[PDB]
């Protein structure tokens, strides 16, 4: 006989298992969502002590199967997910040092309260206090003081964990056949073992540092312009050759420029899209939200959504009988039965995170026949690649005209498009160097050939080039900053919100040639063209179960990245961007600190 | 049930290919290779029986479904289960077929 199918059967009896008690699971996650309460939680701690010694039990019996003797791929790499020890390859004390120091720090970030501020009756957590004085505040003093409160708070308790930390994650990963924890993050964003198409980890980094310098020049110039409105919203403080305080961008991290829109806006007399006028005069309420959505899946191309959610699933509040919260989930029970978690009200926000939780559910069901080691994107990103894809092409208001959801009164004319793409670009574009030296920095962290006690100082100094934002005043060694991230306490792949980013974009060409599109790419409908929506299903239906650079050819037809599709999703507010901050100073200066 | 139906069973695995109009009723396990079983083996044993569940909160794919299959014989005997109905009430003193 062979081993290979004796591994393949023990995959089969695996993945059956796992499909099972994933399915308790989800259940469990899924009412413990929809409601917090004593019996919920025992319900989680059930799942968690049954799923992590499911899962860890059946990664310690596939050792005894030999991993590379198997010409099917697909098997293949259900053993490389499956024989990977992970913490297993080193003993107790460190673990539960790690368990320890982990959980402390986790439970030190959730609830880290900033209280120096007058009296400390109050303490101002993230979105009860710090979304009042960050989001929106009109006082750069009363921002700066809470802010460098709040970073000094986070930093001397967040600090001697994180260090541990660190090392521990290098030790961790240097056994598991990753040089780092940041190979271990590009793990995933391998391909060896299959040929021609070859995929490594360090590609990845070349990649991250290649679309970086591509996409320089579109954030000098969109640098330039909220510099130049800042100077208008924010005078007085800031130079105009200098960088930018990273506590006014409308995100307290300095990461998105969502909310810096009213007060760095392209046209006084025309905003950004609202159709939800006719909407509230519409009692467009969220069932008929989700009708309209599966109007708009059959117009895509895509099949009509299943009534699987509509029996399991609610769209707006219960009130506080239950315990439910307002988090845009798309949970899938892994046995056919899809379940969305979304307070779905009248608001514009709330639908174009429809739209991109509904995009999840559409690629959830798309990789439905695999098994439970490929129900999955090839990577992190496919998920949020599909749901920002879906969030964009159904941010044209041109299709909203054709159904009859937009009265025809209104007109698309390029102040509007200037608007929509300025919107585009502050909320997702705008973080492009901001996720690049983040996801550098914490690489050459975790690889560790660096010292150890400089991070603060040369981190808050090399973040005047890349974005071009100063701090104001200097920060010592004791903070820890980057670690008051959700995406660096939890510490989750970072990349993911990168390259993510330019594939709702690249993609959006390979949607855009096939829908017979021409112009701006921004103003391209998927709908009413079954062949972009059979294309987007090209890559909609592979999933995990190849390789991701396999699916990159087969939806754009390259190793590597599209990128100078940004240039089209772009170039009506790129020149607008040439033609506005042409007579103010484009870049920025490192010396200039308020 | 919410804790699942669990008694129907199902083989993944049997010793040759299934032949028609035959039942193999025993699952007995259909051995991998290479390795004794050495009894009834959990890693190196590999028996066919797996579960369904059935919850309600199933998928479309994974519905409990009910299933009658219906099989005629060709074999050396002519029909006895067939519908004879015909069923016309009466006539007389009538020209008529019957």
């Amino acid at each position: 006989s062979t081993i290979e199918e004796q591994a393949k059967t023990f995959l089969d009896k695996f993945n059956h298992e796992a499909e099972d008690l994933f399915y308790q699971s989800s259940l469990a996650s899924w009412n413990y969502n929809t409601n917090i309460t004593e019996e919920n939680v025992q319900n989680m701690n059930n799942a968690g002590d049954k799923w992590s010694a499911f899962l860890k039990e059946q990664s310690t019996l596939a050792q005894m199967y030999p991993l590379q003797e198997i010409q099917n791929l697909t098997v293949k790499l259900q053993l490389q997910a499956l024989q990977q020890n992970g913490s297993s390859v080193l003993s107790e004390d460190k673990s539960k040092r790690l368990n320890t120091i982990l959980n402390t720090m986790s439970t030190i970030y959730s609830t880290g309260k900033v209280c120096n501020p007058d009296n400390p009756q109050e303490c101002l957590l993230l979105e009860p206090g710090l979304n009042e004085i960050m989001a929106n505040s009109l006082d750069y003093n009363e921002r700066l003081w809470a802010w460098e409160s709040w970073r000094s708070e986070v930093g001397k308790q967040l600090r001697p964990l994180y260090e541990e930390y660190v090392v521990l994650k290098n030790e961790m990963a240097r056994a598991n056949h990753y040089e780092d924890y940041g190979d271990y993050w590009r793990g995933d964003y391998e391909v060896n073992g299959v040929d021609g198409y070859d995929y490594s980890r360090g590609q990845l980094i070349e990649d991250v540092e290649h679309t970086f310098e591509e996409i320089k020049p579109l954030y000098e110039h969109l640098h330039a312009y909220v510099r130049a409105k800042l100077m208008n919203a924010y005078p007085s403080y800031i130079s105009p050759i200098g960088c930018l305080p990273a506590h006014l961008l409308g995100d307290m991290w300095g990461r998105f420029w969502t909310n810096l829109y009213s007060l760095t806006v392209p046209f006084g007399q025309k905003p950004n899209i609202d159709v939800t006028d006719a909407m509230v005069d519409q009692a467009w309420d969220a069932q008929r939200i989700f009708k309209e959505a599966e109007k708009f899946f059959v117009s895509v191309g895509l099949p009509n959504m299943t009534q699987g959610f509509w029996e399991n699933s609610m769209l707006t509040d219960p009130g506080n009988v239950q315990k439910a919260v307002c988090h845009p989930t798309a949970w899938d029970l892994g046995k056919g039965d899809f379940r969305i978690l979304m307070c779905t009200k009248v608001t514009m926000d709330d639908f174009l995170t429809a739209h991109h939780e509904m995009g999840h559910i559409q690629y959830d069901m798309a990789y439905a026949a695999q098994p439970f080691l490929l129900r999955n994107g090839a990577n992190e990103g496919f998920h949020e690649a599909v749901g920002e894809i879906m969030s964009l092409s159904a941010a044209t208001p041109k299709h909203l005209k054709s159904i009859g959801l937009l009265s025809p009164d209104f007109q698309e004319d390029n102040e509007t498009e200037i608007n929509f793409l300025l919107k585009q670009a502050l909320t997702i574009v705008g973080t492009l160097p901001f996720t690049y030296m983040l996801e550098k920095w914490r690489w050459m962290v975790f690889k560790g050939e660096i010292p150890k006690d400089q991070w603060m100082k040369k981190w808050w100094e090399m973040k005047r080039e890349i974005v071009g934002v100063v701090e104001p005043v200097p920060h010592d060694e004791t903070y820890c900053d980057p670690a008051s991230l959700f995406h660096v306490s939890n510490d989750y792949s970072f990349i993911r919100y990168y390259t993510r980013t330019l594939y709702q974009f690249q993609f959006q060409e390979a949607l855009c040639q096939a829908a017979k599109h021409e112009g701006p790419l921004h103003k391209c409908d998927i709908s009413n063209s079954t062949e972009a929506g059979q294309k987007l299903f090209n890559m909609l239906r592979l999933g995990k179960s190849e390789p991701w650079t396999l699916a990159l050819e087969n939806v754009v037809g390259a190793k590597n990245m599209n990128v100078r599709p940004l240039l089209n999703y772009f170039e009506p507010l790129f020149t607008w961007l040439k033609d506005q901050n042409k007579n103010s100073f484009v870049g920025w200066s490192t010396d200039w600190s308020p | 049930k919410p804790s699942g139906n669990y008694n129907y069973l199902y083989r993944f695995l049997r010793k040759s290919k299934l032949k028609p109009f035959e039942r193999d009723i025993s699952t007995e396990i259909y051995q991998a290779g290479n390795k004794p079983c050495n009894g009834v083996a959990g890693p190196n044993c590999y028996s066919p029986l797996q579960s369904y569940g059935f919850r309600p909160t199933y998928g479309v794919g994974h519905q409990p479904y009910r299933v009658v299959v219906l099989s005629f014989e060709l074999l050396h005997a002519p029909a006895t289960v067939c519908g004879p109905k015909k069923s016309t009430n009466l006539v007389k003193n009538k020209c008529v077929n019957f």
